[PDB]
């Protein structure tokens, strides 16, 4: 059994302005197998309703996922992903980062 | 430009919590146009592109009815593989398969392409011929011969050749307005003190379609391979996507370096540079 | 348009 750990990239759809409606995104790829859990977070917490694309892979046979939700950034409001898969010890969080 | 379709297929096993989910999607390019989710409360094959729902009830019966063929064929394909690789009815497994057909600008077949993998790996490939197979190991080749034998390269070649070929250069008509129109990247350059020695020049790309695209930092005219950090290319969610490409620089020296965007979609390769 | 065959099994 090959395993291969997720990548991922935490970012908005458009330029973040903060007071503008706008969408956040987690996307993972590059792994296997292709169970995973994606949980986007405000301040800490779990966001409710968020949507993701289907199941999808490259060429490479590793999978990618796009998990996103509507969301109005603001100053002091933090944002992150939070991903767990069968290669991760513990889940792994990544911050929301405007400049990347 | 040329262009390509792609049928992508996922089979995942879970003993103890049911039947395998199967899960497909149909891609032109870089473009859903539709999907099927066995686990869906009422599964049939669904539209994610406007210029596919034009298409008739029986189009959508004929799909839904496919997808559903393919579902139990993996389910007794995955119990078989548990037989070839002597493993244990216990755990969870995956099989994948991909075919499709890549044309060029006059719509002619460039090539077509099968393939299967077993559990994240290469387990038969039909090869470019469209008439004979590689198999990944021992195991494989014991499909081969079945294949082989039941002749199944000679209809997807048939297929490839024909339906294929022939049934995406019609989406590429109907789609037209999306399909055959590149969206240039909107650039620039961000700059991010690391220290006072050090800062990162960042350089972006938004908005673009389709996904190809090539970002590459120069410093007096060398390309910056080894020390430039490159983002996977992501999806923006609106059919468009973007990518940076990163270097850190000396401070004081920002106009040795140069961020260099080829598109599709741009007439000339973009230069760019960061000016505070 | 999806190919079937007109069964394969591995």
């Amino acid at each position: 059994m090959i395993q291969r750990t997720p990548k991922i990239q935490v970012y908005s759809r458009h330029p973040a302005e903060n007071g503008k409606s706008n969408f956040l995104n987690c996307y993972v790829s590059g792994f296997h197998p292709s169970d995973i859990e994606v949980d986007l977070l405000k301040n800490g917490e779990r966001i409710e309703k968020v949507e993701h694309s289907d199941l999808s892979f490259s060429k490479d046979w590793s999978f990618y996922l796009l998990y996103y939700t509507e969301f109005t950034p603001t100053e002091k409001d933090e944002y992150a992903c939070r991903v767990n898969h069968v290669t991760l010890s513990q889940p792994k969080i990544v911050k929301w980062d405007r400049d990347m | 430009g040329s262009h390509s379709m792609r049928y992508f297929h996922t089979s995942v096993s879970r003993p103890g919590r049911g039947e395998p989910r199967f899960i497909t999607v149909g891609y032109v390019d870089d473009t859903l146009f539709v999907r099927f989710d066995s686990d869906a409360a009422s599964p049939r094959e669904e539209p994610r592109a406007p210029w596919i729902e034009q298409e008739g009830p029986e189009y959508w019966d004929r799909e839904t009815q496919i997808c559903k063929a393919k579902a139990q064929t993996d389910r007794e394909d995955l119990r078989t593989l548990l037989r070839y690789y002597n493993q244990s009815e216990a755990g969870s497994h995956t099989l994948q398969n991909m075919y499709g057909c890549d044309v060029g600008p006059d719509g002619r077949l460039l090539r077509g392409y099968h393939q299967d993998a077993y559990d994240g790996k290469d387990y038969i490939a039909l090869n470019e011929d469209l008439s004979s197979w590689t198999a990944a190991d021992t195991a494989a080749q014991i499909t081969q011969r079945k294949w082989e034998a039941a002749r199944v390269a000679e209809q997807l070649r048939a297929y490839l050749e024909g339906e294929c070929v022939e049934w995406l250069r019609r989406y590429l008509e109907n789609g037209k307005e999306t399909l055959q129109r590149a969206d240039p990247p909107k650039t620039h350059v961000t700059h991010h003190p690391i220290s006072d020695h050090e800062a990162t020049l960042r350089c972006w790309a938004l908005g673009f379609y389709p996904a190809e695209i090539t970002l590459t930092w120069q410093r007096d005219g060398e390309d910056q391979t080894q020390d430039t950090e490159l983002v996977e290319t992501r999806p923006a969610g609106d059919r468009t996507f973007q990518k940076w490409a990163a270097v850190v620089v000396p401070s004081g020296e920002e106009q040795r370096y140069t961020c260099h965007v080829q598109h599709e979609g741009l007439p000339k390769p973009l230069t760019l540079r960061w000016e505070p | 348009k999806r190919w079937i065959i007109l069964i394969v099994r591995m």
